């Protein structure tokens, strides 16, 4: 198959060989697969679904990164990285809780546009956790 | 004769264009709506509202072609 | 009944009219002239389908309880919520009228859309031979003077609007000045704005119509033309697609006069 | 097609049925639907104060 | 042609559109006014566990 | 006299095609304003206005050809 | 007869113009589908009911022509 | 016949083009009004001031055909 | 007589203008077919299924504007 | 007489047909000018120039077309 | 006699329009294949593959329009 | 008559569509032009270079058809 | 006599549209290669024989289409 | 002898399309050089000679129907 490599300055997040990926990205997710094309990649919050042979999957969520892609081995360079299991849906509504205080601080559109990423975090967090249950 | 002749093909002029207009029209805001719902599934409901807002636009003059082609058709003949 | 297919067709486009100035009515094939004239079949069945709708609704809207609604008063609550979140995002003034004028509009276009559904002969036939009456065509959308009295209606508060919220003073200035800005281009911009100003609405009306009267004339082609054991396979899909149809006339005649007031006034 | 006094009797009905709709249709439902979102609105309310 | 035979031809198109609109038009609507009362159903319960 | 059917072949062609104008200038146009919803989510109130205007200056040309076409049909023929 | 040769060329006008219309408008959509179901495939069931939803709407306009271009050639011959 | 019904068809070709260009060129030029404003929020009173400039031009020509009809209708026919 | 070969010339324009539609609405439909398969050479069945599926959309006008040419010029 | 009645038909073909040409190369012109003025819109002036440089280039043809359809009216017929 | 002249433009007019439409279609399906090969040449045996797919289907109504032309002008005459 | 008529009638439709073919095809390469200039701008002196020298091959069809257009109002009469 | 006047004109349409169809589809085609040519060169020529093999397939309707208007010209007429 | 005032119009025909062929083929193949150079300058003297290698087959056809066509306009006619 491929390998993929996930990583933050903290942590070493996921490396590993992949049947099959899928991503966050800019306009929305993509599927990648090792018969993708080359493309270097930036990414707004979401997840990333670990494929791995004879397809055996693992759900992360992050905060932000660059999924470039010269070869067939691709890395994501992530800003924050957090695993479906490694965060919790209790720690998903505390992100959640985290994005309504932040909705409720301030009037700056830079706050909120930072309080609105929170948001679209939070559910990213919740919904890796959904996926982890599938 | 003409007078009952020609009457037909003016009719068929008026509905062919407007068929030609009404389908092509539309197409590219389709494609917009598709391809923008791909790229952000959660705006989805907002986008198609807007998509149909759009789309009650684009139909004016065509509908007034062909209604008049039944016109042309039916009533004078 | 000896009615060949061009001319059963022929009868399935003619119509029944009352005199107003004889109250005679009118024969298959003579006309009376005069404007005064009235297309009644048509009138029936649209008055009767509003007072449906407006019994329908009052029925609920006097008993209608903000706890767990029962089966039908939930389809009216429906509907008004429909309405009032298309209003709601498109419209942002005072006035009362907008969100039940978009509800009438909805429902009773709605209504006057279902007849085009059922089967073409059967309300002709029973009004012919049970009746006697000399025509019937029973869907009222399917006929120019409803839909153009209708945007006759719209088109008078497009004006009541425009001269309401922005005054005589705002709304000459809008028809004179723009678009070409300098006073010299003043006679153009009449020209260009007046045209756009006054088709609009009757754009809406004939809109409508040029969908409801094809609507019907194709029933009658197929009902018509094509033996019976080959007329039901083409009919069938073009009911079928004509729903969709009936919803989406309804939904823009709602809309389109909701954007025409909000881009009239504010 | 042929204009006809249609085109002015069908208008007196339309206005008609939407003055009638404007004051018993609308009024009373909107009444109702509102009541009822308000009153699911002010449960949501006592949680933070009370635990304040 | 006869016309009794449209009539007929109309008949079997009704019944066939009839039966589409039965499996696939109205389970939608009866879906969506379950669900209507369904969106919000929990949200007057919700009220009440505040005031507990 | 045979005069009166090409009246309404020449308000045949002159509307069909404003319908033909009219139709793909406002599909164009309303699909960008769709398309301009995919990056952000700030903007519908505004960019409908702005759609509105440039749109009223699409449909005039073809408004104008559509209502001599129906002056020559039904007044002149 | 002299009649009879002109009514096949406007059913012929009716068919093309409408042939034309409705196959390049369907092509401009489902292209936009198969692309957004190359970006993201499990949403192609998704945007497979909003294509055919669409698709109704772009067919709807460019059919009646041909309806009519039927009763005209078999029917008024 | 022949003087006035060819008038009034020279008038319906004049302002039936002119209907196709002032449309069409006016949906593509908007078309990338609206995409700019997307990419450049803060830019859309500049961008439409450029506009109204560029606008002009495609205008201008299609109005000499559409007074030039309007002449050939009322002045000559 | 003059019937016949305005008969063959409206058949000309049905399936002519049939033969336009059918080329250009296949030629935009598969360059992104092609496109997606030069991006997903993975799903180039998958996405093959889904070009048919839109492909006897675009072809069903255009095929009843053929039918009614062979009719027109060689049935009546 | 038709000889000079046809010549106002003539000058609405080349005409017609020169406002369609010049209102569509003139739209997809400034469109690449609007969408170059948004990505460097400290730039507008300098692009602005070469759009007015080119623009004569699109016009020339179209306004030798209109200058002889406007003499074939008004000195010849 | 006449009937010769006739049925030469008919046949010529079949070929000219199925010519048109076969050479478009293939132009813009061949431009994404030359693209989708500079992006990434390993494909260019794969990818022409799928090419010749899909341009049968694109050649199928075109060559069904040239063998009647042909049969037209050489067994019509 | 109708010798003379005709003449001026294929003058019209020679010059009319040069005028299409010229404006359009100058639009297409100017907009690119354009697109060119935004991106790097201090390049422009040599890009303007490369399309005086395209823009000439455009343009010298058309004017050729243009030339003989004059050549069968004046001269042919 | 009579004939010649038609036959002309059948070829004149016939290789007309010809010129239309190999002009567009080989302009399109070409643009593509030479973005690949100047996006990646030295693959120039297996980009090359891509475009060839793309283009033989391009010119073939256009190519019967002119070489029966050939033989109507110096054969037929 | 009338059979003169068809020729002529016969070739118009045939330079008229070929003029807006050709142009248009033209334009769409040197923007795509333009684009190509703006990106890549020095690379543009190799770019020169695929575009002239291109631009010879873009005029094939054209300067046929350009050929005979003033072939039938001054040695025919």
């Amino acid at each position: 198959t491929y390998h993929l490599d996930v990583v933050s300055a903290e942590q070493q997040m996921f490396s590993g060989l992949v049947e099959k990926i899928q991503v966050t990205g800019s306009e929305g997710e993509l599927g990648i697969y090792p018969g993708h094309a080359p493309l270097l990649t930036a990414i707004k919050p979401g997840m990333i679904r670990i494929v791995k042979q004879h397809g055996h999957e693992e759900f992360i969520y992050l905060s932000g990164g660059i999924l470039e892609v010269q070869p067939g081995n691709v890395t994501v360079l992530a800003d924050t990285a957090i695993r479906g299991q490694d965060l919790d849906e209790a720690r998903a509504m505390e992100a959640k809780r985290k994005a309504e205080e932040h909705i409720s601080s301030s009037h700056g559109d830079v706050d909120y546009a930072q309080a609105s990423a929170e948001l679209a975090k939070a559910i990213a967090q919740l919904r890796v956790i959904e996926l982890t249950k599938k | 004769n003409l007078n009952m002749d020609l009457l037909y093909m003016a009719a068929a002029v008026m509905m062919g264009l407007a068929a030609i207009g009404a389908a092509i029209g539309i197409g590219i805001l389709g494609g917009k709506f598709l391809e923008g719902a791909a790229r952000q599934p959660d705006l989805i409901p907002l986008l198609r509202t807007q998509f149909f807002i759009v789309m009650g636009l684009v139909d004016a003059i065509p509908m007034i072609a062909v209604g008049l082609g039944l016109y042309v058709m039916f009533a004078v003949a | 009944e000896n009615m060949t297919p061009q001319d059963y067709i022929g009868h399935h486009l003619n119509n029944l009219q009352l005199d107003l100035r004889t109250f005679s009515l009118v024969d298959p094939q003579n006309p009376p002239a005069t404007f005064w004239t009235i297309n009644i079949d048509s009138m029936f069945f649209s008055v009767v389908l509003g007072l449906l709708f407006l019994v329908l609704f009052r029925s609920v809207a006097k008993k209608a309880t903000s706890g767990v609604p029962g089966k039908f008063q939930t389809a009216i609550e429906l509907v008004i919520g429909f309405v009032n979140g298309s209003v709601k995002d498109m419209y942002h003034g005072k006035s009362k009228l907008i969100a039940p004028l978009a509800l009438t509009i909805f429902v009773w276009v709605f209504l006057m859309n279902l007849m085009d559904l059922l089967p073409i002969d059967l309300l002709p036939y029973i009004a012919e031979h049970v009746l006697g009456l000399p025509a019937l065509r029973v869907v009222p959308s399917a006929d120019v003077n409803v839909t153009l009295s209708m945007a006759l209606g719209v088109f008078i508060l497009i004006l009541f609007y425009s001269i309401k919220m922005k005054g005589i003073g705002g709304f000459t200035k809008e028809l004179t000045l723009q678009p070409f800005n300098h006073w010299a281009f003043i006679p153009v911009n009449l020209i260009l704005e007046g045209v756009s100003l006054l088709s609009k609405p009757v754009s809406l009306g004939l809109r409508l119509f040029g969908n409801m009267y094809a609507g019907e004339l194709i029933f009658i082609l197929i009902a018509g033309l094509l033996p019976w054991w080959s007329q039901w396979i083409l009919n069938v899909p073009w009911a079928i697609f004509h729903i969709l149809i009936i919803t989406l006339q309804a939904f823009i005649f709602m809309v389109l006069t909701i954007v025409y007031l909000s881009m009239a006034s504010e | 097609m042929n204009l006809n006094a249609t085109i002015l009797g069908q208008a007196i009905a339309f206005v008609l049925f939407v003055l009638f709709c404007m004051k018993y249709v609308w009024p009373p439902l909107m009444a109702a639907i509102e009541k009822r979102q308000k009153e699911i609105a002010d449960g949501l309310a006592s949680a933070e104060r009370a635990h304040k």
